[PDB]
RNA sequence: GUGAGCGGCAUCCAAGUUACGCAUCAGAUUCGAGACGCGAGUAUUUCCCGCGCGGG
């Protein structure tokens, strides 16, 4: 679907001296701004280098309510890594998929998480007996995790 | 600035809905084909969400008076009864374009497309009239939010509220009114009746012969003929309405202008039915920000004296120059 | 199933036969095709057709009435009214002739209820050899409902309207008697009965006719405006 | 629903000598206006600047429908939540979108849900659960100076 | 026994941030549910349409 977006020049919506009272200079500043805007618009119309605040464009989005499939493969992981991925999936819905921060785009909800052909998703989240080992392993790894590994990984030989 | 006006119409209101609708002879709207089907001019309706007592919300058609009609009624009242006499007292004349802009918001169908200077914007928005409505070549935002006329009905309670629940009506408030048209010549039966007609009997017989000639075609236009039996739908008389006017931060002169218009509002019909005296209403209460400023003599009392003083002062110094500047095209 | 009725308001109430003669004289001037079509005359001759005449006449409170049975007769009346109205306007410049057109729907249906109908004028005799069969009411009554049923079937077939196959029409009584005179020069007055009432097992719609010699306008009756019993 | 809007020509409705008494040129100007309108209409119809007469339609959502507005904030301070709740207290004073002339967009807030908790009272957003937000935003406003806005708006080049 | 035979382009990386479809506009002007179904014309046969009988 296509969504149309507009931007307005705030100084053009002033209609009383009260609205321009907060503006330093006030009516004189507003008149100067509007005169410059009119001159720039006339120059651009004739030529057909600053740009004004009036904008009308569109962006194209995927409609809301469509179901997506996300496939994650891991090359022979330890139980700590599987548990970490499961924790991220449990806390993933709080995040947002792509851009569109201002318009609250990218919000989603996880419906089913399938782990090697079996469903491990509950109303609470990724849970069950089959995932206990992964969660215990990742909890132990987190308890034993320190900045030393990151520091060694990020260090440059030269 | 909230204004709520309680209006009771002493004649039916006829705001015709665009489109061609047909009614049978028994009142069946859009009757099945085969029976007699006469054209019906429906009354304006707006579908609104309402509760019928079962606790669920459904969209139901509510007969209203369109808000643009009421806004133009207010504008015409203000002009014809307050501002036109004020300009005539000073012997000030508005140009043809300025008159068009004052009476319809613009003089031509092509907008200027460019903004107005801030000084011009504040000058017009401070004006008692042009500030309320706005428009013009370089489109200006008016201070007036004129809403539609909502009948006090069980269907509008989800909109107007329950403050006026004592004036509500549960049933329907519309009625089919049947109109006709008999041919003048078809009523002539004696030679002395047509003594005024050029040729009298000869002319009448020629005209009815032409009518018969154009009537011979039934099935397989120009000169339909003076004969008709149609109907129109009117909101029945006596129903109490609510009119809501909201004004965006007005000066006392503009409020006084609105109050003067409300004082002289009952002198103009609401909508339609001029030939049949439709649209006659009386204002029953005017509420200004939750307070009732209506008296049997109109809008009076010390609560509104400052508004009247301000509008009188503004009118006593009102010239055509503001209207001429407002209607002037910058292209 | 349409029967076109046209009313002419001459201003003075008109006789049926006198109106027929007057219009025939008036039509004689205008295009002969419409003339022979109007009075059911074969083109080039002046003979009354064997088939059920579809265009006939009739009286009115202030003039004469045109009754065009069937779709064809209705169409003939519809495209013949302007010319006859113009002729009437020419003939009487001292009065304003006014025309209103009433197009009726013709239908007949059967009901178990017995419906009573009244006919103002009835004619039941054409020839003395036929009057030999009319010498008494004993043979007259059978002739009566026979004539009614025959006329109903004839008009139904002429207009192409199916009729209840289980009809039983019964004559009820009489009130008055009159005389039927075909031509001004003819000395013979045919049989005429006034205030005739009969019972029929059907709801009659539109306008029906009974009697003899449809081309004058006697023996007519409107079932629509007569209501029922 | 569809609302049908019409624009009239004032001069066509002008049909009395007193009505044209306010116009410069009097009846001559109105006659010129009407005849020019007639000429333009005839030229446009024959052909197969725009006049004042119009007949349009605009489509609106009916009155009385309920709406859900979802506002999400990532890791806000107390002052920012207080500012949002203050805006929601005075939000009904402004219209949603479009139709300023015809008073469109008016609404009333039925409920405000604050992370699963309803904080809407008949007199606005009130309660002990919202007291700290209002206090924080009040303090922030009392300490609000234009230097932040000026620094924000100043270009770096 | 093909200048043959043998040989991983592979690993790692956010298209994101900000933006009012808005301002202005009479569904108006004209016209009747009120008119329309016969008490209209003599005595016994005349030219003819289908063929004793139906029928101008």
């Amino acid at each position: 679907e296509i969504v149309w977006t507009r931007r307005n020049d705030p100084i053009l919506q002033l209609g009383s001296p009260d609205d321009a009272a907060v503006i330093e200079g006030g009516a004189q500043a507003a008149n100067d701004w509007i005169t410059s805007l009119l001159a720039t618009t006339k120059a651009k119309k004739g030529k057909a280098n600053g740009r004004g605040l009036k904008a009308f464009n569109a962006h194209e989005v995927v409609i809301a309510g469509v179901k997506w499939l996300w496939r994650i493969n891991v090359d022979r992981p330890s139980e700590s890594q599987i548990g970490l991925i499961l924790l991220a999936l449990n806390k993933l819905a709080n995040q947002r998929i792509a851009g569109g921060h201002a318009k609250d785009y990218g919000r989603f909800v996880i419906e089913d998480v399938i782990l090697d052909g079996e469903s491990v998703w509950t109303p609470s989240g990724v849970s069950g007996q089959a995932t206990e080992q992964f969660f215990d392993a990742i909890a132990e790894a987190l308890d034993g995790m320190t900045s030393s590994e990151f520091e060694q990984f990020a260090a440059s030989a030269k | 600035m909230q204004i709520e006006v309680l209006i009771r119409n002493i004649t039916p209101i006829f705001s015709a809905a665009p489109g061609s609708y047909y009614v049978s002879l028994d009142g069946t709207i859009n009757p099945p084909q085969g029976a007699s089907r006469f054209p019906l001019t429906r009354a304006r309706t707006m579908t609104v969400v309402a509760e019928t007592g079962d606790g669920v919300a459904k969209a139901v058609p509510l007969p209203i008076v369109p808000g643009n009609t009421m806004r133009n009624l207010l504008r015409r009242t203000m002009l014809k009864d307050v501002i036109e006499p004020a300009l005539r007292d000073k012997s000030a004349q508005l140009s043809i374009g300025a008159y068009a802009t004052a009476y319809a918001g613009n003089s031509s169908g092509n907008p200027d497309g460019v903004p107005s200077s801030f000084d011009e914007i504040v000058t017009m928005r401070a004006h008692p009239f042009l500030g309320l409505f706005g428009g013009g070549p370089r489109m200006l935002q008016g201070r007036l939010m004129v809403d539609s006329l909502y009948p006090i009905h069980q269907f509008s309670q989800r909109i107007i509220g329950s403050d006026y629940i004592n004036d509500s009506i549960k049933g329907g408030i519309t009625e089919i009114v049947w109109t006709r048209r008999n041919d003048p010549i078809l009523q002539l039966g004696s030679p002395d009746d047509a003594a005024v007609i050029e040729g009298g009997a000869q002319a009448a017989n020629d005209w009815i012969t032409s009518l018969l000639a154009t009537t011979k075609a039934k099935k397989g236009d120009n000169g339909r003929g003076l004969k008709a039996f149609n109907a129109h739908e009117v909101v029945i008389a006596g129903v109490k309405w609510l009119w809501r006017i909201n004004v965006d931060r007005p000066s006392e002169s503009q409020i006084g202008l609105i109050l003067l218009a409300l004082n002289k509002l009952a002198n103009q019909r609401i909508a339609g039915g001029h030939a049949k005296d439709y649209g006659r209403f009386v204002i029953e209460d005017v509420i200004l920000d939750g307070e009732s400023v209506w008296t049997p003599s109109g809008v009076s009392g010390q609560a509104t004296e400052q508004f009247f003083d301000a509008i009188a002062e503004a009118l006593d110094g009102m010239t055509s120059s503001e209207f001429e500047q407002f209607a002037a095209s910058a292209k | 199933m349409f029967v076109t009725q046209v009313i002419f308001n001459m201003g003075e109430r008109a006789y049926p036969d006198r109106a027929r003669a007057m219009v025939a004289e008036l039509m004689d001037g205008v295009q002969p095709g419409l003339v022979a079509t109007l009075m059911n005359y074969i083109p080039g001759t002046s003979t009354s057709r064997t088939e059920f005449p579809t265009v006939q006449f009739g009286g009115a409170s202030d003039g004469f009435c045109l009754l065009g049975f069937g779709d064809g007769g209705g169409a003939i009346v519809r495209d013949a009214v302007p010319l006859i109205h113009a002729a009437l306007a020419r003939r009487m410049p001292d009065r304003i002739i006014q025309v209103e057109h009433k197009e009726h729907s013709l239908s007949a249906e059967a009901r178990p209820y017995v419906l009573s109908y009244t006919v103002p004028r009835m004619v039941v005799q054409k020839k003395q050899r036929h009057a030999e069969r009319l010498l008494h009411e004993a043979e007259g009554k059978a002739h009566l409902e026979g004539l009614f049923l025959r006329s109903l079937q004839r008009q139904a077939a002429a207009v192409g309207l199916p009729l209840p196959e289980n009809l039983e029409v019964e004559f009820k009584g009489a009130v008055g008697n009159f005389a039927a005179k075909h031509n001004p020069n003819s000395k013979v007055a045919y049989r005429g009965l006034r205030g005739a009432v009969f019972d029929v097992n059907a709801r009659l719609g539109g306008i029906w006719t009974a009697g003899f010699m449809l081309s004058k306008g006697y023996g007519q009756f409107n079932a629509t405006h007569q209501l029922s019993g």
